[PDB]
Order: C-alpha cells, then structure tokens, then sequence
C-alpha cells in the first residue's frame, strides 16, 4: 500500500501519480532519527512560578537581575528601552504559553519528541568555555533578545519568498521556536546558565547547524519505512 | 523552458546523503577509469578515498540535476553545495 | 452533570434502550366470556373497579420493572399510543400482585392474527432509549485541568460507555456534550462528522492498538498511513479492494494481486 | 414530548442560522442569540403546534463576503410544513425560487424526501437548491472537537496555491460532495477549502482539500 511514496525536493510527500499525500512530511519536515524527548518549560508550573522564572523588572531592584552576575549592573536600573524589550519578550512568552495550553496540548503534557537537544548544547558550552568561578557575564539583555529573535527566523525548512512558503515555514517551526524561547530566556541565560558573549554565539551557531542537519533528506522512501 | 534560473532556486543548499553517495560512486568509477584528478595524491590508492578527498576540498566536477515533481529541474554545482 | 452522580444516572437510564421484551416475563392468551368481569379472582377486583372474547395477558418482573425506573402509566400510555385505537387496553396499578396489562382486539376464529399481534408486541415495541444501545456503563474519567493558580490538577468526572453505535441520536440527546462525543467506528465518524474527524479517529484507534502493550511508534509513520487511507475523501482499505482501484500504473497494480 | 419537539426545532433553527452566518450571509445579532422562550412565543401557537412556514426567512451576503467571494447572491431558507416531500411541493418551491430570483435556496424536511423530488434537482439552473434533514441539524457538526475549521478559498487563492505547489486540480487531496462539512459549507465542484489543524510535531498545520 505504501510502496511508491517518496519525499520530493519541494518538501511535499507524493505518490507515483504526483498526488500530494502530505504537504510536509510529518507536518514538520524532520527525519525520524533526529528527534529526542524534550520538555517545553512554558507549559507546566503555576502562574506565579512562570512569572518568577521569566519576568524581569528593571524598575524594581528586587525583581531585577542580580548585580553580582552582570558587569553592567550600574547602567541598568530605570532604563526604558531595555524594559520595553523585556516586556515584549514576556508578552511573546505569555502568547506562547496560551497557544501551547489552549490549542496544542490541552492535557498539560510537556515532554514531547523535538529536534536539537538544547540541554546538551547548553552543558557542552558550559564545559567548553569554563563558565565556573561565578564570573560576571558581559552579555547585555538587548544582545540576548536580538540573538534569539534572529535565530528563530533562521530555522529554515522551506525556502522561498512566497507568502504560502512563509506561512508553511512558520507553521512548521512554531513548536521548535516555542521550545527555544522557553530555554533561551533572558533571566535563565543571565542567572541559571550564566553564559557570556562567546558561549551565547556558540550556542546560537550550534542550534542553527543542528536544526539544518536534522531535516529530512529529499528522495527518502518514507512510505516503505 | 523546464530549467530554473540560478537566482530562483528554492531547493536546499546542502548535499543529501543520496546525492553524496551517488557523487562518490560516480567519481570513484571515473577515477578508476583513468580520469584527471583535481587534488594531490599523497599515499592513498583507493579511488573511493580519492573521491572523498576531492569532495572534502569541493573539487568534484559534477552537477546535480534535482527534478521537481512537475518536471522542472534545478542544476546545482558540486562546488556550491554545502557538505557536512 | 459530570459532577453529579444522580443526573448522570438519570441520563444513563434515558440513553439505554429498553423494549417490551426486556421487561415481559410471561404472556398468556385467555378466553373471557364476559367483558364486565373475569374468571380469575386475582384480577376480579381490577376488572370490577375499572369497568371476540379473547384477551392477551402479560406478566412482568418486579425487579426488572423497577430496574429501568418505569411506571405502569408510562408503559400503558406507550402501548396505547403505538397501536392508536385498534386494540383496547386495560392496565392495572401497582396494587395488583400480578403485573397484568390486558389487551383486547377491537371488534369490527381469530387465533392466528392475535398470535401475530402478540409477536409484534413482544418484538417491535420499544418503550424508551436510543435504538442500538445494548448496555450503558458509568466510567470515572480522570482529567487534568488548570486551577485558578494555573497548576494542572487531576479532576474526576463521570462519562458513559455504551455498547453499540448510534452517533447522531446520542449527540442530539440533551444533557450530553455533543462537541466531545466519540465512536470507535470511524465509518460512522465519516458518515456523521467528516473526513478530517475520520482521520483523527483513525489515528487515535491505531495509536491505541499500538500502545496498549506499551510499544511506541513515531507519530509520522501513523500520520502517513492515515493520510494515505483518507486521501481520496473516502476510506481506502488496505486490501485489493482499495489499492487496486487507484489510478496508478497497471504494471505496479498487477504485481500485488 | 411537545417541549422536546420545540427544543429540537429551536436547536435546528439556531444551527441553520449559524450555517448561514458561516457562509458569509448577514444575520442580525439579536436573531443569532434568540432564546427558546422567544422562539416559542413568536412561532408556537396557543395549542403548541409549530409554524414551519413562519420560520422561513431571507439573508444577504456581507460586504466582506461580497468582496471575498463574487459568486454569492440572495439566500432563502424554507421549512416544509408536512413531514413527507412530494414532487408537487418541490415543483412549487422551484417555481417560487425561479420567480423570486434567488441565487440559492435551502429546503429542510422532517421525515424523508421522495426520489422523484431528487430527480429534478439539477433542473433549477442557474439557482442552486440544497436539501437538509431537520433531525440531522439538531447538533452543529462544526462545533465538534474532532472537526477542525474549514475555510473556503477564493479563486485567486486557489490559483496562487496552484502555482505555489505547481499542482494540477486532480493532484490535490479530495473532499467528497456528500461530506457533511462540505454540505454545511455548500461546497461545489472544483472548490478548494483550507483546513487549520493542531499537530503534535509542529503545533499548527495547514491542509487543502478540493471538492469532488
């Protein structure tokens, strides 16, 4: 029954007659061997835990970043542009939480197969760059936000300037973007992981390369598999 | 008519496993059939090893013609496809 | 309803299919020379207070009569309305020791047609409930829903599991969440809901079969299978009756069967 | 039993109003949120007998639907008084549709419809008539959790999809004309619908189905 089904170079899944069975293989265009069980940290936990973990308030000293983990603790209190950027990031996180809880996973399950193990990448970067000794990070908040935003737009599955292609790309990479935004939060980077500029750049490059390497190769006989 | 312009190519710029295997086999067969080698040969005697060395340096003179389902094709040089 | 056991029990009783045969214990044919009275002394008081010499007598089971939560007025009205005024009916209250409801053919040798009428009463007469539903069971379902604080917590609700398939009629029943009713027969889902719902139900059934014993299969393979099965707008069986009917090449079709 | 019949009729009327609203026709907000008591007051008589003729109404497309779809006209919804549907009643309804220049018309019966009535349904050109069962309209299928949202594509959107995927009309996944979702949306041959679906591998997925 599934003998003559192949993944073509446009990302579609067609039979020998050319009839499209799926507009994208597995609705994500990923190989079956390149996914591991990862948890999306946005879905679980109470609202107070979510707010404590993700929200950053530069107007209040207590809710701001700890002064002993960043070298720019002087020129960070009372800023308006950084506060607006953090507010936009928090709104994006809240929208992702709403989309995950109310549409995709209504039962609250958070451990799902996703590509690119982010925890392994983070710990490999920590081991490589020797992030011990409680060194104050020289990584500014706008750098983190802009880097995450640029990385989320460079996870290419379908290439083209057509509006349908962009919509399909966004639909395919929505879940991975949610996972990446959950892991690469400003508070988590500055406090939990304690990365620097070199480590952050290495993590971004590794994530992009691994996502590019985790795609399904065209010409794969997916039907027989 | 059926050809696709270089600036309008939408396929992935990476070399797939099937494409890599086909190019390696074709290059090994051609080298075994006394074809000119674009890289230096130090100690290796296996034509497959020579083909792999050529692929690593991106010197294989072959072009992949990827066929779209409708019938149109895209021509990608082996020197412009990213090899992992 | 799911939080109240009494309302769930009421709706479960309403859903279940109950017929006359499901409560009738015995049937008799009697000869009654006088319409004003009767030979037996058990129903003599009944025929005296409530008032072709042939009569139909039905005896029921008390435990099964109370099991379905049915009264004599309900069944008497049902048997009266089902036959219009072509069969006189005399029904006794709960005061009678024998659960007797007599029937008399309307005058306008009658053994054969009377026996046919009795067989019709035994077989085709239905009191209440959705047809095709043999049994209904109450099941406690544990689901996870966020609380006021947002944390997911376990909640216990009451649902029904019904033998037999009747989708539209059960969905139309008041007090039933029509947006969540599900069937294990995806053919009925296609007949009632659609093709995308059919694909979802087919994937759910295949996943249940695969993962009952604990085995895990990646989602993409089952998704591809259910997309192939439901790609032409109708179910394509994995056999010679579904595969060989495609518009593929003759050489590849002949190689199968 | 009378209250049950009235409630089922009100639910069917609400479902028909929702279907008309989904097709792009303008339905007033007060009519959409009509309560059961108001329906029984304005339809049922003193004896409780429903008035099927009074439920028949008319609808017109919204300007947004007018610019989105250029093939939308007037809509007339009629409820049959008698349970059965003879050929004479269908001929009368077709004559009324022809004389009242209605682009489309929905006919709803109670028990069944005669095959001779279905014999002459392609003879109402250019108008289109659709037959519905009231008992099948008690529950809105589009509100089911297993049924995702279907949106009918315009001619330009269908064309753009065709050049985007380099497809033929027969190479798309197909949806039957008798599919209850297609009958709900009033799909015709050669029309493509876009379906937005939840996916456990990517969150959101988009599919397209062409009507048979």
């Amino acid at each position: 029954a599934l003998e003559d089904i192949m993944v073509h170079y446009d990302g579609t899944t067609r039979n020998s007659l050319g009839d499209i069975i799926q507009f994208l293989y597995g609705e994500d265009g990923l190989d079956g061997t390149q996914v591991e069980r990862q948890t999306i940290d946005t879905i679980p936990g109470s609202d107070k835990a979510f707010h404590k973990r993700y929200y950053v308030d530069l107007m209040d000293e207590k809710n701001s970043i700890k002064p002993d983990v960043i070298e720019y603790a002087a020129d960070i209190l009372g800023d308006v542009e950084l506060q607006k950027e953090l507010n936009s990031e928090y709104e994006q996180l809240v929208s992702d939480r709403k989309f995950l809880r109310e549409i995709v996973f209504v039962n609250g399950d958070h451990n799902w197969p996703l590509p690119v193990n982010l925890r392994r990448i983070i710990q490999n970067a920590q081991q490589i760059f020797h992030l011990d000794r409680a060194k104050a990070s020289d990584l500014t908040i706008p750098e983190i936000i802009h880097g995450v935003r640029d990385l989320c737009k460079k996870l290419f599955v379908l290439r083209g300037e057509n509006e349908l292609i962009k919509e399909a790309q966004q639909n395919a990479t929505s879940l991975f973007q949610c996972l990446v935004r959950a892991r690469l939060a400003t508070r988590r980077i500055l406090e939990e992981f304690r990365l620097n500029r070199d480590a952050f750049e290495w993590v971004l490059g590794t994530i992009e390369a691994q996502f590019q390497r985790s795609l399904v190769h065209p010409g794969e006989m997916v039907g027989v598999i | 008519e059926l050809a696709i312009l270089k600036e309008e190519r939408t396929t992935t710029p990476y070399l797939t496993k099937y494409e890599r295997a086909r190019i390696l086999g074709t290059r090994a067969l051609q080298i075994s059939m006394n074809a000119p080698v674009l890289v230096d040969i130090e100690g290796e005697t296996d034509p497959l090893q020579i083909a792999m060395k050529e692929l690593s340096q991106r010197k294989i003179p072959l072009v992949i013609r990827r066929y779209l389902p409708d019938g149109s094709y895209e021509d990608w040089g082996c020197d412009e496809l990213i090899v992992d | 309803i799911a939080l109240d056991i009494e309302k769930a029990k009421v709706i479960q009783s309403s859903i279940e299919y109950t017929t006359l045969k499901n409560v009738t214990s015995a049937t008799e044919i009697y000869y009654d020379p006088d319409p004003t009275s009767t030979v037996i002394e058990e129903d003599f008081d009944t025929v005296e207070a409530y008032f072709s010499p042939w009569l139909l007598r039905l005896e029921l089971d008390r435990a099964r009569m109370l099991d379905k939560q049915l009264t004599m007025n309900q069944v008497a009205d049902k048997i009266s309305e089902v036959f219009s005024d072509d069969l006189f009916v005399m029904w006794s209250e709960d005061n009678a020791d024998k659960l007797i409801i007599r029937c008399r053919v309307i005058r306008d040798e009658e053994d054969q047609m009377l026996k046919r009428i009795e067989a019709h009463m035994l077989d085709l007469i239905a009191l209440r409930g959705i047809p095709g539903i043999s049994k209904v069971y109450m099941v406690k379902h544990k689901v996870s829903v966020p609380d006021e604080s947002g944390e997911y917590k376990n909640e216990e609700l009451w649902a029904l599991e019904t033998d037999g398939i009747n989708l539209a009629e059960v969905m139309a029943v008041p007090g039933v969440d029509s947006s969540r009713t599900y069937s294990n027969s995806f053919v009925e889902i296609l007949s009632v809901l659609g093709i995308e719902a059919t694909r979802s139900s087919l994937y759910k059934e295949i996943l249940n079969v695969i993962a009952f014993d604990g085995s895990y299969v990646n989602y993409r393979h089952m998704a591809l299978l259910v997309d192939v099965m439901t790609s032409r707008g109708y179910l394509m069986a994995i056999t010679r009756h579904g595969i060989n009917r495609a518009d593929t090449g003759a050489l590849m079709r002949c190689s199968f069967e | 039993d009378n209250n049950r019949i009235i409630s089922r009729l009100w639910r069917s009327f609400r479902t028909v109003k929702e279907m008309a609203a989904d097709r792009g026709y303008f339905i007033s907000q007060e009519e959409m949120d009509q309560s059961l008591e108001e329906f029984r007051s304005k339809i049922c008589d003193s004896m409780g007998n429903p008035q099927r003729k009074l439920m028949s109404f008319l609808a017109n497309p919204t300007p947004e639907a007018l610019e989105k779809y250029s093939d939308l006209g007037t809509l007339w919804v009629e409820f049959c008084d008698e349970p059965s549907v003879g050929i004479k009643t269908m001929r009368n309804f077709c004559l009324r549709i022809q004389e009242k220049n209605f682009s489309t018309g929905i006919f709803i019966y109670q028990n069944n419809i005669t095959p001779s009535a279905n014999k002459m349904i392609p003879t109402v050109s250019p108008a289109i008539i659709e037959t519905f069962q009231e008992s099948d309209l008690v529950v809105n299928i589009t509100h089911h959790e297993l049924v995702p949202k279907h949106i009918r594509l315009s001619d330009g959107e269908k064309s753009q999809l065709l050049q985007r995927y380099k497809l033929k009309e027969s190479q798309l996944p197909r949806i039957q004309r008798e599919d209850p979702v297609a009958r709900y949306l009033g799909l015709k041959r050669g029309q493509v619908v876009k379906i937005i679906r939840r996916s456990e591998t990517s969150g959101r997925y988009a599919s397209y189905r062409i009507c048979l």
